[PDB]
């Protein structure tokens, strides 16, 4: 309840067109070899756009993790339900810019990935 | 009685027929652009200003997924929305109706009317159909320049990358084709001109010179080749087939699949 | 139990293209089939595509009808004769290829009556006939010399000939030394400020031009003659063609 | 296995090399010295991508992909199973293309036609060479080009445009796509008038090409003729091919950011950039 993971799991696979879940060891929990955004592996109570590999965070991502922004489930669904505003608001900055081309619709399909992200990358 | 719709018949715009349905048609038309229009200034403040340098980035967008299927939707959130479309149906389907009785009264084969359906396929697609398979208006495509090119983009990544729609690609190809193809028979038909090739139909019931040459071009280049009218059977078909297949990859779209990349691995 | 919708979408639709296809084809083969061998007897393998069911086309202004497929015109000597006994190869001129009009000097056997427009006026008229028509393109043909690619001069303009409906020149009417006069493809003459090149034909040629029995109307069977005359000799006049063509 | 009339027409010359020695016929099509290029080089391509076909490890035509010389790679070569292959391929490739543009031109020569056609296709050519050689040689390497995939082609197109996110904004790509959309309109409803024109309502002599022009323009309110709606297809499909070709050439060597921060320049304008209310304030 409250975030159904197998539910996410499904809902996800839209997100591998960018992201992808690889652990430590170099092995895929989810994507197809996608580049376009960071390595969502980790991702759990992590920094905002500090995945070491990932080198084309925008300003807003970069800037407001320095500020104290760390993915827990809140922050969380208040980001993919459009990136640039949620950058925009947390950021404080109204000329903030996010680089994540899309929006979950769905508050609900949010809370149901996060559950899959905390079923399946969160580094012990 | 007949006297009115005889006055409206004459309706012009100088050399050309507006017909009864052509007023239905441009009246309804500037209706929905003032209804869009007058929203964008809303949006814009009233300010002239502000208008033209925001004017891309105005969207009368569609009601919220939460009214689903009502027009209970307020105006300022849904309402303008459906009055613009209701105002755009009615504009598009006029058209298209004065296309087939304009080609019937010249007493013209209904061609153009059937082609045009296609492209009335995908719009009818897009906005109204899946929408309503789907049970909600927010599924539809926004008013605004930039707004909906930003729908598209997500439309795709949120059903697993419309490339690997097989309907997708289907309809690329005959993007691509008649592309190609009109930039052949343009240019061949240039190519033939001198012979005074332009001139089609009358090629089509006593073949000249240049349809011969033309044919005989491709004929030695590719193999084979159609005939001064055929071509035109082709140019129709390779057009309308693009909307056609087109539309159908949109419809079975989150109604029927989810993911196509998916789908794409199973099959 | 159920089926996957999609895949039984692609699935029918590809049968649909497939049909399409030979539709297509099959109705492309009203012009030109059956095929015959360079012989002039038919290949007996005309291929997968079989002929479709005639039609006929009511042409307007009382002109007639027309069938097709139907049984082939082309009732004309082709003055060629085989190069080799082995199929696949050009056919030599067997004299005068511009004058017995074969290869790019080829036309076609096509009514005998000029292009008529919507009225059932003519298409083409002498601008000095027209009903109204000036000269506010540019620059005035009419009076310059006209010269061949072999730079000699064989005549100047007389009239311009004009296309009525589409209103565009289609023809330049030049009086050779002889009294009379031809007719030239605008296509294949360039109009400069003080002459008009016909790259096409040599001063020499500019004779061998078919005539328009009527002196105010061109008939489509003599247009075929004309133009095909004209632009065969771009391959036949090249003996005769001065280098430093601009 | 010639046409009813195409006789009078397979006369000798035309060529542009090689004179009489090519010049002749395998069937329908045409040889040409250039006939006989085009053969080369295809077979050529062909074998040397069955090869990469091997090497991979499959005859799958829906995995079989040639990717180009890694980045690191530079402008320089590389090994056969390592991109050294797909340049090769690419060197067929333009080659093959180019002689089947020669081709068209003696073609073109031998039957006292128009040069258009391959003048047109020249197009296509720049678009690719745009791709595959213009574009890697401005940003540096190689491997910035497009493998040579059914699919593995498709998701660099996707890649390749999200590295610049939503790539819809790109200028020039928003014209091309417009020239694209007109083209296919142009060229349905050409079609579809002549078709119209020619098989009218049952019982009727066909239509005359003044109902055709009174029909068209009672659709835009203009008349442009036949010879006008053919060179205007050939102009709006050459123009897309084009706007498309600079749609890339400016991507990664002249702009790099995402397209969408482009178009600030206008909201940016001084008389109206700081003024508050709208979207932007
Ligand atoms: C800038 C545009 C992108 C691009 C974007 C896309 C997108 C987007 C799609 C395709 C799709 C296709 N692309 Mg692509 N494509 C590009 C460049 C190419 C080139 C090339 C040499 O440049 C080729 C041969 C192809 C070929 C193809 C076809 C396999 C496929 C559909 C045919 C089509 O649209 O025909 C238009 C032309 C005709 C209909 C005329 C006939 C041409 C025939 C059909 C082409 C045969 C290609 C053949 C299979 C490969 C030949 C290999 C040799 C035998 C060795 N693309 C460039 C890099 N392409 C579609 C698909 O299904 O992809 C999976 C698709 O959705
Ligand atoms: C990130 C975005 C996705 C993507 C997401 C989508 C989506 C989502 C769709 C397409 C669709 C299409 N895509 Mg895609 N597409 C992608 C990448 C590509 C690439 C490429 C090389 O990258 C290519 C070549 C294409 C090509 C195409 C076309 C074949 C097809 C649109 C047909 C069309 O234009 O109808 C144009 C004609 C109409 C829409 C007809 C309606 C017009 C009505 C009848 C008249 C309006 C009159 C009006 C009132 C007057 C107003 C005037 C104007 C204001 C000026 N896509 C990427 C991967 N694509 C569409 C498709 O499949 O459609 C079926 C579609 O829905
Ligand atoms: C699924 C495909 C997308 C889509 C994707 C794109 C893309 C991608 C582009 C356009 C662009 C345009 N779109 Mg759109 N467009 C869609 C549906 C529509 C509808 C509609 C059904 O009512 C209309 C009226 C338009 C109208 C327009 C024009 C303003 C513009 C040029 C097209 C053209 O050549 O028209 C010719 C017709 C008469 C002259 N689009 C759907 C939702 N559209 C181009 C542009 O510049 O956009 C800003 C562009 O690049
Ligand atoms: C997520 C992906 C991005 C995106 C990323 C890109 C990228 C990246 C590119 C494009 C390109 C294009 N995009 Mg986009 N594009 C997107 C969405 C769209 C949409 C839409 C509905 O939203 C549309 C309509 C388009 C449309 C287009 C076209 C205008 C353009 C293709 C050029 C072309 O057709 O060359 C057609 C012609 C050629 C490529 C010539 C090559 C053909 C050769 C000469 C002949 C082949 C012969 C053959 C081998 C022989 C076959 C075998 C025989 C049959 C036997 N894109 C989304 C937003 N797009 C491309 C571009 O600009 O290209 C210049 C490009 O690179
Ligand atoms: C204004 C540009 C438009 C255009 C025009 C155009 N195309 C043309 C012409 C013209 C004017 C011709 O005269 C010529 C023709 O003969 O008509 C059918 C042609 C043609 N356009 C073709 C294809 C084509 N055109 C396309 C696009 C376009 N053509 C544009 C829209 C596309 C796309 C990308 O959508 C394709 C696939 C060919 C069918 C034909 C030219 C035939 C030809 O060049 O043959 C040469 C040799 C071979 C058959 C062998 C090739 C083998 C190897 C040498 C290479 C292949 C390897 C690799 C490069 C490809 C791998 C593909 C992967 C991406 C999957
Ligand atoms: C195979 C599908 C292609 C196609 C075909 C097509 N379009 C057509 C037709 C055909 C056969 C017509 O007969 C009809 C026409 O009459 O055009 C001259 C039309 C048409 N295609 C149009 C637009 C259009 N077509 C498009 C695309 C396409 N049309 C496809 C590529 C596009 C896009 C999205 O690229 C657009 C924007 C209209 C201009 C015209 C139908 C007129 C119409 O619906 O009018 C209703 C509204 C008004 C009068 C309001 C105008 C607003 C104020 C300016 C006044
Ligand atoms: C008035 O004029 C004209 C003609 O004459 C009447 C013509 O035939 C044509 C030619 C066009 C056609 C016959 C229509 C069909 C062709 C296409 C839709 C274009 C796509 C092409 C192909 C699928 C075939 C490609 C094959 C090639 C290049 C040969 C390779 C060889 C294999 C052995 C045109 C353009 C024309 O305008
Ligand atoms: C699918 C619904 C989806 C999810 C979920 C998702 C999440 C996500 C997070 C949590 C981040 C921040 C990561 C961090 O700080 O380490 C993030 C960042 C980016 N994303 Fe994303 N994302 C989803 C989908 C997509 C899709 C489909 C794309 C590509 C169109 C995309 C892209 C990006 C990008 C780029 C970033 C970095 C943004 C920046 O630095 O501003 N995501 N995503
Ligand atoms: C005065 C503002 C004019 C804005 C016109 C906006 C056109 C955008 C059309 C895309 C939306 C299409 N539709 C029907 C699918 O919703
Ligand atoms: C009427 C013109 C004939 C056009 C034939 C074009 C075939 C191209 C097929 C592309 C293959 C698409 N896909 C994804 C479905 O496999
Ligand atoms: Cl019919
Ligand atoms: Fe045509």
């Amino acid at each position: 309840q409250e975030g159904d993971p197998e539910a996410g799991a499904k809902a996800f696979n839209q997100c591998q067109t960018c992201h992808v879940i690889v652990d430590d060891s170099g092995t895929t929990i989810a994507g197809r070899n996608a580049k376009t955004g960071p390595n969502l592996y980790g991702v759990v109570g992590r920094t905002a756009g500090t995945q070491a590999d990932f080198k084309g965070y925008g300003e807003g991502m970069k800037e407001a993790g320095a500020k104290g922004l760390a993915w827990d489930e809140e922050h969380f669904v208040q980001y993919v339900q459009d990136p640039t505003k949620f950058l925009k608001e947390y950021t404080g900055d109204a000329k903030a810019k996010g680089k994540m081309t899309f929006k979950l619709k769905k508050e609900a399909d949010a809370h149901n990935i996060w559950a899959y992200l905390q079923q399946v990358a969160v580094r012990p | 009685f007949s006297t009115l719709l005889g006055w409206f018949g004459n309706a012009q715009l100088g050399p050309i027929y507006l017909g009864s349905l052509g007023v239905l048609s441009l009246f309804s038309g500037l209706m929905w652009f003032f209804t869009i229009g007058i929203w964008f200034w809303y949006q814009a403040g009233w300010n002239p200003a502000v208008f033209l340098r925001d004017l891309f980035f105005f969207s009368l967008e569609p009601p919220a997924p939460e009214y689903g299927l009502s027009f209970a939707a307020p105006l300022k959130e849904g309402g303008l929305w459906l009055i613009a479309s209701f105002f755009m149906f009615v504009a598009v389907w006029s058209w298209w109706g004065r296309t087939y009785l304009r080609a019937q009264a010249l007493g013209m084969g209904k061609h153009t009317a059937w082609a045009f359906l296609s492209a009335i396929w995908l719009w009818m697609v897009l906005g109204f159909i899946r929408p309503i398979l789907m049970g909600s208006w927010s599924e539809a495509v926004p008013y605004g320049i930039f707004s909906h090119l930003d729908w598209t983009n997500n439309f795709s990544l949120v059903h697993g990358n419309l490339f690997y729609n097989p309907f997708h690609g289907l309809s690329i190809a005959f993007l691509y084709g008649s592309a190609l193809l009109f930039a052949m028979h343009g240019a061949t038909i240039l190519a033939v001109s001198r012979f005074g090739g332009e001139r089609e139909l009358e090629q089509i019931a006593d073949r000249g010179t240049a349809a011969e040459r033309a044919a005989l071009f491709w004929r030695w280049t590719m193999g084979f080749n159609a005939t001064m009218e055929g071509i035109h059977r082709w140019a129709i078909w390779m057009a309308v087939l693009v909307t056609l297949t087109g539309g159908i990859g949109i419809l079975l779209s989150g109604t029927v699949v989810d993911n196509w990349y998916v789908w794409g691995q199973n099959h | 139990g159920n089926f996957d919708l999609a895949s039984l979408a692609i699935y029918s639709f590809w049968i649909f293209l497939a049909g399409l296809i030979y539709y297509l084809q099959t109705e492309n083969m009203r012009e030109g089939y059956p095929l015959e061998n360079e012989d002039g007897t038919p290949a007996a393998n005309q291929g997968p595509f079989p002929l479709p069911k005639p039609k006929t086309f009511i042409l307007p202004h009382g002109r007639g009808t027309l069938t097709v497929p139907g049984p082939e015109s082309e009732d004309r000597p082709i003055a060629l004769a085989r190069t080799a006994v082995s199929e696949g190869f050009p056919h030599a001129p067997t004299g005068d290829p511009m004058k017995d009009g074969v290869g790019p000097a080829s036309w076609v056997a096509r009514r005998d009556l000029p292009e008529l427009d919507g009225h059932g006026h003519n298409k083409i008229k002498p601008m000095k006939a027209a009903a109204g028509f000036h000269v506010s393109a540019g620059k005035n043909p009419i009076g310059l010399p006209v010269r061949g690619c072999d730079l000699e001069i064989a005549g100047k303009v007389v009239d311009i000939w004009v296309d009525i409906p589409e209103q565009m020149a289609r023809f330049l009417e030049v009086e050779l030394k002889d009294g009379s006069t031809r007719l030239l493809p605008m296509q294949m003459v360039k109009v400069q400020s003080n002459r008009v090149h016909v790259n096409a034909l040599s001063s020499d040629l500019f004779a061998g031009i078919p005539t328009i029995k009527s002196p105010t109307e061109v008939t489509l069977l003599e247009e075929d003659k004309i133009c095909g005359y004209v632009a065969g000799g771009l391959m036949y006049a090249a003996p005769k063609r001065k280098s430093v063509v601009a | 296995a010639l046409l009813s009339f195409e006789r009078k027409y397979r006369v000798p010359g035309g060529t542009l090399v090689g004179g009489n020695l090519f010049d002749f016929w395998v069937g329908p099509f045409y040889v040409g010295f250039f006939g006989v290029a085009t053969f080369f080089f295809a077979a050529l391509g062909i074998i040397l991508i069955a090869w990469s076909a091997v090497l991979q490890g499959t005859w799958n035509p829906q995995l079989i992909s040639v990717y180009p010389p890694a980045l690191e790679y530079g402008l320089g070569g590389a090994p056969l199973a390592k991109g050294g292959l797909w340049q090769i391929i690419t060197i067929c490739a333009t080659g093959a293309f180019v002689s089947w543009a020669l081709r068209e031109v003696e073609i073109c020569r031998k039957l006292g036609i128009g040069y258009h056609i391959p003048f047109a296709f020249a197009f296509a050519i720049l678009a690719y060479l745009t791709l595959v050689l213009f574009r890697p040689v401005m940003m540096g390497a190689w491997g910035y080009a497009f493998p040579y995939g059914i699919w593995t082609h498709l998701d660099w197109v996707s890649n390749t445009g999200y590295t610049y996110g939503n790539f819809h904004y790109n200028p020039a790509h928003m014209i091309a796509i417009s020239f694209f959309f007109t083209n296919a309109l142009a060229l349905a409803l050409h079609g579809a008038l002549v078709l119209s024109a020619a098989n009218p309502e049952k019982g009727k002599e066909m239509r005359t090409p003044d109902h055709e022009d009174t029909f068209f323009r009672d659709l835009v309110g203009y008349s442009i003729g036949t010879l006008g709606i053919h060179r205007l297809g050939l102009l709006l499909s050459l123009s897309a091919v084009f706007f498309s070709a600079l749609c890339m050439i400016i991507t990664g060597t002249i702009w790099f950011d995402q397209w969408v921060d482009w178009w600030q320049w206008w909201v940016k304008l001084p008389w109206w950039a700081n003024i508050p209310g709208g979207i932007n304030g």
